[PDB]
């Protein structure tokens, strides 16, 4: 029905219900409402580019949409999408003024490349929003970093540090999607699901250090070798 | 009702981030010309599991993006900044949208120390 | 004053669509991703004219129509949203913008429950 | 005075006194409140293309105003202008973000061609709004549908198809304006006021089973011989 | 508190201009095609400083700067024109946000008439 | 703390403690709000080019931001920017839609010329608004007129002239900034902050009459030789 409004009573959080009225409840201010934001990753979703890419779609006919919010969480782990047809064109539409990235971000997971687009915009195939500064929408706008969550409206009672880790993809947005982290313009890895952004940056200071890099004018991609917990509870080649 | 964490896990903190208008500027800092960029306006806050309620938010989070959807597909307006504005008018006419009968379960006015008052003037008249 | 239809003509039905927010879906229609186009987000309905209700409509938004456009010519907001919101708080500032002083008429409260309570109770204190 | 705001009272609509209050009256959320648009056409006025654009012209020095609605009626007629100066410029202005067509049109009316446009903006000569999807406007925008109609609000108490007609205009929006029904982008008939929209579309399909469409390369204009109730109620050459 | 004016200098005389919304239009005039450009929407007024409001009003506005310009940087929305209307909401929610206890310092209603209204009652009563 | 609102008691203007609740206060609608603009001018601020150009500066980081205000007061003296930098560029951005010039201005002082503008958006060094028609902004809109100002808000009790004065600037926004005062397109006044505009307008007429202007192709600079009070209580060469 209509949207549920967070309310604390009994040492837990209720939704309050509208057919009943509760004298006792009390709205001194409209300061005493709040809109927050909560990010997926909280609730255990897999945050690697494969697997976070994998839930946004591209779909014609649907206007978007933007809802404020006033409070967010910290991120683990955020995304910035500079994604384009084979023909060059933008897949992406630029930020609308007044919209800018996601504030909190331990990890910027920048992915360029290629795609097909079939859709106007990129939406979230679980209806969850794209989370921007103070500003929820339905779709992925250009360049523009920001985190997965979704929305929750209460009635309260009454340093930083960003690392950013970039990606070329072809077939961006399909079945077959392939990836690549980034160690210069001519050094690449082979992305797996299974790589921690701790582990792409160690990865890519073993390959500095080592002198793994390409020393020729061509590219040169590495595959990395075989060698359940959620974060905040912890010319081609080979290397093992 | 009580909300049911659902959620295949729970970060059980919550690192936030948010703002405050009405923060004591120090001197000339609420000057925008002279104050901070766009990335230091913000506070930041830890809050713990306690009664449940980071788990309990994540689960009213996720469940209130139906209806927030829903609403989203029906207006015409780009950004919608008004719902919690309207929460308060609905949480005023739902109360005050009518006459308000005394004693009755919609009415949320409390007579006691009235009637008291005047319970103690009887007592009086009553001795005269 | 009751509104004195004064048109040349009136459709007696009206044949109209609108939009739902608490719209039921079918598992996943509200996703925006999986959901409708544009084109179809619209409930249909028809409504005769039973009590004259749509001749009635006709007129009404006719004889609004100044106040609107001088209204409209006084903000200088591009497109507004804001007016039934802006209706409501002034429903509610007109009963509750003030003291409201029982049993005068501009006071919607009604204390007679009350008053029978305390009655109940006095006739209660005659018998001792 | 105020915008007057719509009630039923003794089984009828009333328009509340705000002087005089009413404490029978209950308004118990936000959701018993609607905004409605209604149409011109209820009314009874004259909805051919030739009748209709005399209602609309131009004028600069008014910025343009939108206001939203909530609910409309289904339109017999609506309208779509495609206008140039002749020298080329567009003489409306395109829709802004977010601003769609009417949504519920039996005949959209879509009318090209050009007049000398004189003013910056097209408005209502009576005072009436321009329908769009859930938006009111008192401009019209260029090549978008929209109903002529007027706006009302409420105290709630507590297949669909679309045939597109083609027109060629010169002189738009002044005193000897021509119009021309199109049957294909040679064949033309000359406009009259008192031509429905369904004798325009049978008068479409005997031409084309009749073989009166032009066969030269140049334009060829029909002009229709001789042959007071409400939709709701019921080379040049000649053809009688 | 009350306004202390501590400004270099103050112009006793407001030489104002606004708009009005309920302009009771001549004929023609409120249609938006006929009606005035846009610097043709004005009326405008003298006001003298009588018991010192323009030198008050001119050092309010000064002071209110500070919290203006906090609240503007906290929000996200490009042109705000919702304070008034939200000063409003909390304007009905302090009386009205809860439980109003009668003859208790923060419930707005006068029980005198009804209380009154009781009194003629019992001395009726009395009588019997 | 939050946003002051004023109010009229015991014959005096006051600001409304919102931690204590007055009964008697009464507010029987939202026209009895209002939102108001004044003029800095109004407190005595100097009002010249020089001295008022002194007051905004450019800054970047910091979002524009609109507030709007439903009356105002008369000018005395408003201003209008085209700064562009050395190389051609624009300093200002141009309007806002719907962002028009500040409606009552009795001088409209209109610099044109370069500076260095290092900063995405010119703002008020003292915190102050520009105030345009009925939206005041934190930043300085391109050849828009605007008067220095702030904003109040209150709970109510229950012909027009303007000149354009033009001035030509190098340096603009910085410690050494030059004006002159624009005579023709070739005959210049050295501006000095103490020149009234009554006084540069007399320079004007004086000028033309008796001949001053320059008659060649060059261009011809005046300084004025040395021949307390608020505007409401009251080729090189020299002239004397
Ligand atoms: C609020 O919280 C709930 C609970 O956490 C979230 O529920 C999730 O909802 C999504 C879709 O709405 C679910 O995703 C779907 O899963 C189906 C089956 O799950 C597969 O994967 C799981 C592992 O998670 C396996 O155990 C299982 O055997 C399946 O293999 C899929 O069939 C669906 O597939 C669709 O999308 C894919 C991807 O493109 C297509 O290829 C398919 O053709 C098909 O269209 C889909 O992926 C998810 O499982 C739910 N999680 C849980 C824990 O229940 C809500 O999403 C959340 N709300 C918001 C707004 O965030
Ligand atoms: C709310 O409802 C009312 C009632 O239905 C509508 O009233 C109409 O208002 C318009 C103008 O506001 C009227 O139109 C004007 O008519 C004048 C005289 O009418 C002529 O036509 C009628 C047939 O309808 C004849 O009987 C009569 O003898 C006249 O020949 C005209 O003189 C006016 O002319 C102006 O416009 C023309 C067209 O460009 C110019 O050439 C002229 O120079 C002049 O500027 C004008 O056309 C209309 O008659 C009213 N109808 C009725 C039934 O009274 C409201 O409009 C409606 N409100 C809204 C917002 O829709
Ligand atoms: C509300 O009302 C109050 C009172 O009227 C206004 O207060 C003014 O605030 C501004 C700054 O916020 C003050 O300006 C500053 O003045 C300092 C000292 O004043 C000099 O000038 C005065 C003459 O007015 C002399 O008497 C004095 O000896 C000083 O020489 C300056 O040091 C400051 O300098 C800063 O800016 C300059 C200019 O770019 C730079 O070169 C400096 O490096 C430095 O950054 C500054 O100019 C002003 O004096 C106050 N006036 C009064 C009367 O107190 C509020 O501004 C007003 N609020 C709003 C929003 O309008
Ligand atoms: C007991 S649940 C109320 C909370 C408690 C913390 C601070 C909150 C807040 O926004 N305070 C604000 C209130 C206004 C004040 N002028 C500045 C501080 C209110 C946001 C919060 C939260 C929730 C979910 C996601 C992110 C953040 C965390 C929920
Ligand atoms: C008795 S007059 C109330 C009406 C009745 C019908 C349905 C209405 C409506 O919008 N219902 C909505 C109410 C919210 C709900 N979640 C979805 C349905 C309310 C619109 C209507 C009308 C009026 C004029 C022009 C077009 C349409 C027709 C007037
Ligand atoms: C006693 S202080 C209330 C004032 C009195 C005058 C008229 C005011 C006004 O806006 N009236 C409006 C009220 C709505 C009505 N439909 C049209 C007139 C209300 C504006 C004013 C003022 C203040 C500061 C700067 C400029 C203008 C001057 C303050
Ligand atoms: C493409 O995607 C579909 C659906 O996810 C899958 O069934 C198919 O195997 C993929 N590959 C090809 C070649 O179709
Ligand atoms: C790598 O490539 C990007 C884009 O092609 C370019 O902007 C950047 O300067 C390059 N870096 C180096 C070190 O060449
Ligand atoms: C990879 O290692 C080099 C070597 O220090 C470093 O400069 C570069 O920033 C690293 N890349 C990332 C994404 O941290
Ligand atoms: C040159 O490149 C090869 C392969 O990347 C690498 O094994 C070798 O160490 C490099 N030479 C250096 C870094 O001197
Ligand atoms: C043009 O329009 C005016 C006013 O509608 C009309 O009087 C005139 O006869 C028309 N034709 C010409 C040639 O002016
Ligand atoms: C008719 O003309 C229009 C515009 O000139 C064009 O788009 C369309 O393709 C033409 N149709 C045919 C059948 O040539
Ligand atoms: C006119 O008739 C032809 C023949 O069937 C048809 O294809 C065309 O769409 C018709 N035009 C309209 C406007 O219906
Ligand atoms: C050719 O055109 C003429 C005039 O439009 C028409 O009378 C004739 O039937 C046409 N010929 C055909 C359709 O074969
Ligand atoms: C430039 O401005 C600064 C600060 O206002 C001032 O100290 C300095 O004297 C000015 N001139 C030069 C040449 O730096
Ligand atoms: C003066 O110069 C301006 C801009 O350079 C130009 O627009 C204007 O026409 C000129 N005036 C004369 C009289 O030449
Ligand atoms: C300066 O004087 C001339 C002569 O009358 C006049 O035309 C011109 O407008 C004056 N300039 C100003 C800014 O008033
Ligand atoms: C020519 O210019 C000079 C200097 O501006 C001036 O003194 C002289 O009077 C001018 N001659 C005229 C106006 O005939």
């Amino acid at each position: 029905r209509s949207i549920p409004l967070g309310v604390i009573h009994n040492s837990a959080l209720q939704v309050s219900d509208v057919d009943k009225l509760v004298c006792r409840d009390k709205l001194s201010s409209t300061n005493q409402l709040r809109s927050v934001g909560l990010n997926l990753e909280g609730n255990g979703v897999a945050t690697d580019v494969p697997s976070a890419t994998k839930r946004w779609g591209f779909r014609s006919g649907v206007p978007p949409k933007v809802v404020n919010y006033e409070a967010g969480e910290w991120a683990e782990n955020c995304y910035n999408l500079e994604i384009k047809k084979p023909d060059g064109s933008e897949c992406l539409p630029a930020a609308p003024d007044g919209i800018r990235g996601f504030p909190r971000c331990r990890y910027v997971h920048k992915v360029s490349g290629t795609g097909p687009c079939a859709g106007d915009f990129a939406f979230h195939k679980e209806g969850a929003f794209f989370l921007y500064d103070r500003l929820a929408s339905t779709v992925i706008y250009r360049g523009t970093t920001f985190a997965e969550g979704v929305v929750a409206f209460l009635i309260l009672p009454q340093g930083y540090y960003s690392t950013t880790i970039r990606y070329q993809a072809t077939g961006f947005g399909t079945n077959e999607t392939e990836y690549l982290f980034e160690v210069d313009n001519l050094t690449y890895v082979q992305l797996e699901s299974r790589f921690t952004p701790q582990f792409l940056l160690q990865l890519n200071e073993t390959i500095y250090t080592s002198g793994k890099r390409s020393n020729t004018t061509g590219k040169l991609i590495w595959k990395v070798n075989p060698e359940e917990w959620a974060f905040w509870e912890t010319x081609x080649x080979x290397x093992x | 009702e009580a909300i049911v964490n659902a959620q295949p896990k729970c970060n059980p903190n919550l690192h936030y981030w948010t703002t405050q208008d009405e923060g004591a500027a120090i001197g000339l800092a609420w000057i925008p010309y002279f104050g901070p960029a766009a990335e230091g306006i913000y506070i930041e806050g830890l809050m713990h599991n306690q009664d449940g309620l980071i788990c309990g938010l994540r689960q009213l989070a996720n469940e209130t993006t139906q209806a927030l959807q829903l609403f989203l597909r029906a207006t015409t307006e780009l950004r919608t900044f008004s719902i919690l504005n309207r929460k308060a008018i609905d949480f005023l006419l739902q109360r005050w949208g009518g006459t308000c009968h005394i004693l009755g379960p919609d009415c949320c006015i409390e007579p006691a120390d009235w009637t008291k008052n005047i319970t103690d003037k009887i007592d009086q008249i009553i001795h005269d």
